[PDB]
RNA sequence: GUUGGCUUAGAAGCAGCCACCCUUCAAAGAGUGCGUAAUAGCUCACUGGUCGAGUGACGAUGCGCCGAAAAUGAUCGGGGCU
RNA sequence: AGGUUUGGCACCUCGAUGUCGGCUCGUCGCAUCCUGGGGCUGAAGAAGGUCCCAAGGGUUGGGCUGUUCGCCCAUUAAAGCGG
């Protein structure tokens, strides 16, 4: 979620995902097909959505996470300069990039605690499995 | 799809064109089937090919097959169904050839029957319908199956033979 | 069952989480005195087909 | 398992499926052209784990084993497929994965069984003979316990490539939860 | 075994948290859905029979379907187009 | 999604496009207040709830306030929402 002490702003661009792998961290992770931002909630309420479906275990990874502070209209129009430092906090992903990934749960376990977390979020996702293993 | 059709030694198929006709014991019956399909009489027994293997084509195949096959029952056994009525008091007669229906009404609900098809009421609550077609036959009991639909708790109404019927019991 | 299991192993309730807090185990007495009933219940072949039947019930209870 | 032709010219490979690989024992290299589908359902049974027989037009045999794979990302397919060689019985550390057999008794106590990390690089000796999958017993760790890697068995003097005290296998605890 | 143990006014496959072994067997989950205040009651999982040739499950893609409510009279420019 | 709110923006209009509310006169949309046809119900009947189809017609008089709104009185099948 929301971070401590900062750079405290940013501009935008897109490309295309750099450093989410395939698969880490279990056998079954989440990936994002489309170039967008995650907010502080989101993936928290991804989270929760996940564990609650699961026994509660520990066995889920988030490999995403928030960094970039956004801004808003402290009322309206232009008058006066930029501003609204905490508005939110979003976590920009690319596609391919790999979102969550669990543990220890089934096939058909974390194909439907995945999709329940699909949901929730702002792009279409597909799950996975390893072949390729990359780890240097 | 099942393609033998049995047929009995009374009956007569002409195919040729768009029609297609049988004649029979109980009278004429003639149900229109498709020109792009192939049937034709292989033998006895009748035979109803299809062109194609094509996602459109089959779905008439299936479709034929026993429209002709019920035509064949329909013109030598002919068809019937059996009617029950349920609910206090509930009772029927017969003006002429027409049903005569009472229930729970305060004006009493009648039917007069199109040709082809003739009532029966050998017990007071028991109403058969009686005809060839079973097209018509089926619009016919349905028909007579409108005036009360056997409601969702008591059950009162018009049903099937012995069909069986699910309760709500609300209070 | 068990009644004849607690009361004779000397045990109030039983296995709550059998898997994790554990309770205890008894002695391999506990097969034959359920076994004089069982003759005509439990279905085995004759003879010694119900020795190890009567009881596997102990081990997957917790206790 | 097989391919014929192998060009530099690249528009030739998407028309059919086929991936734009190479090879090399360090002593000569050269264009690839591998056809995709028999591949991965060929790579699929090997990995890294294990080298496979090449039959290039031509009439030439070098056997070889899977190196390093660049994936497209967006996608499934692999785009790249890296080759190396075999020079016995020296050959370059293998890539094992950590197989996990038997059920713990401390799964059985509410924990999960959990491998920190597979593919362990390792080494040696015969590249006919690879390892290709570890054994290993955790029915005599319960909870807390970190199995190390100077516990893991690699028979054949396989020297270890990593840290002996390495982490790869350790049990987690029950979810615990205590202040409201 | 059987209503597996815990808990609840009781909970016996099915409120529910823990677990999910054994016996018989051509074979039947301490069990999937319906059901009761609780077992009963009805099908599935799986076995045997009867009948014929295929049939069932995940993803990829082309083109479509629903999702698709705003104010004077409508329409792709129109007629009209499979 | 809509384009009724407060806004953003500064595009036509400062050799002038008169601003709130009422009264008069209408007409249109449907995201339907009533009435008409339906499905579900924790729908026995009666009385309702929710969703669906439906814009033909209809939708009261008063007290306080410039008010639109809103609150109250007495009613009603109903006392619709916007343009
Ligand atoms: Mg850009
Ligand atoms: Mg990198
Ligand atoms: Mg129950
Ligand atoms: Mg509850
Ligand atoms: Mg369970
Ligand atoms: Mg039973
Ligand atoms: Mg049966
Ligand atoms: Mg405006
Ligand atoms: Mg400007
Ligand atoms: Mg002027
Ligand atoms: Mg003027
Ligand atoms: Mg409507
Ligand atoms: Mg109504
Ligand atoms: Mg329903
Ligand atoms: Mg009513
Ligand atoms: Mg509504
Ligand atoms: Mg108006």
């Amino acid at each position: 979620k929301r971070t401590k002490f900062r750079k405290q702003f940013r501009g935008r661009m897109t490309g295309d995902a750099k450093g989410g792998d395939y698969v880490a961290f279990g056998d079954y992770g989440l990936i994002a097909m489309e170039p967008a931002w995650i907010k502080s909630n989101q993936i928290e309420a991804c989270r929760i959505v996940m564990s609650r479906h699961f026994r509660r275990g520990g066995k889920i990874y988030i490999r995403i996470f928030p960094d970039k502070p956004v801004t808003k209209k402290p009322a309206e129009t232009r008058m006066g300069k930029g501003k609204g430092a905490v508005e939110y906090w979003v976590s920009v992903v690319k596609p391919g990039r790999v979102m969550f990934e669990v543990a220890g749960v089934t096939e058909e376990q974390a194909k439907e605690a995945f999709r329940l977390a699909g949901h929730k979020l702002p792009i279409q996702t597909k799950m996975v499995k390893r072949e390729v293993y990359d780890e240097a | 799809g099942k393609q033998p059709i049995a047929v009995p030694s009374g009956v007569t198929v002409n195919a040729q064109d768009g029609v297609f006709k049988v004649k029979g014991p109980k009278g004429e019956l003639t149900v229109p089937y498709n020109t792009e399909l192939t049937v034709r009489q292989d033998g006895d027994q009748l035979l109803v090919e299809r062109p194609s293997d094509a996602q459109k084509h089959r779905a008439l195949h299936g479709l034929t097959r026993t429209l002709v096959a019920n035509a064949v029952k329909g013109v030598s056994d002919g068809y019937t169904i059996n009617l029950e009525l349920r609910g206090v008091g509930f009772r029927a007669k017969l003006t002429g050839k027409a049903l005569e229906m009472n229930i729970g009404y305060s004006h009493p609900v009648i039917i007069e029957p199109p040709a082809g098809v003739t009532f029966a009421v050998p017990e007071p609550t028991r109403i058969d319908v009686s005809g060839i077609d079973k097209q018509l036959v089926g619009q016919v009991a349905a028909n007579v199956r409108k005036v009360r639909k056997p409601d969702a708790y008591h059950g009162k109404g018009v049903r099937f033979v012995g069909e069986q019927i699910a309760l709500k019991a609300g209070k | 069952m068990s009644y004849l299991i607690r009361k004779a192993a000397g045990i109030g309730k039983g296995s709550s989480t059998p898997n994790k807090a554990k309770v205890g185990k008894l002695n391999w007495d506990q097969v034959l005195e359920i076994a004089k009933t069982k003759m005509p219940d439990l279905n085995a072949g004759s003879v010694e087909a119900a020795a190890n039947t009567v009881a596997g019930t102990a081990r997957s209870m917790g206790v | 398992m097989e391919l014929t032709a192998k060009p530099r010219t690249p528009k030739q490979k998407l028309d059919e499926s086929m991936i734009a690989a190479v090879a090399y024992n360090k002593e000569n290299n050269v264009s690839f052209a591998l056809d995709r589908k028999a591949f991965d359902r060929a790579f699929r049974q090997q990995s890294t784990t294990g080298l496979f027989d090449i039959t290039v037009e031509g009439g030439e045999t070098f056997p070889a084993l899977v190196k390093a794979v660049q994936m497209d990302k967006r996608k499934r397919a692999p785009i790249h497929v890296d080759f190396y060689m075999v020079t016995y019985g020296e050959p370059v550390e293998v890539s094992v994965p950590v197989h996990t057999t038997g059920r713990s008794q401390g799964e059985v106590q509410g924990g999960l069984v959990d491998i920190v990390v597979h593919n362990l690089q390792i080494v040696a000796p015969g590249p006919r003979r690879i390892p290709q999958e570890l054994v290993v017993d955790v029915t005599k760790m319960n909870i807390g316990d970190h199995i190390t890697a100077g516990d893991i068995k690699l028979p054949e003097g396989c020297t270890l490539a990593a840290d002996p005290e390495l982490t790869v296998v350790s049990v987690l605890p029950p979810r615990l939860t205590a202040e409201e």
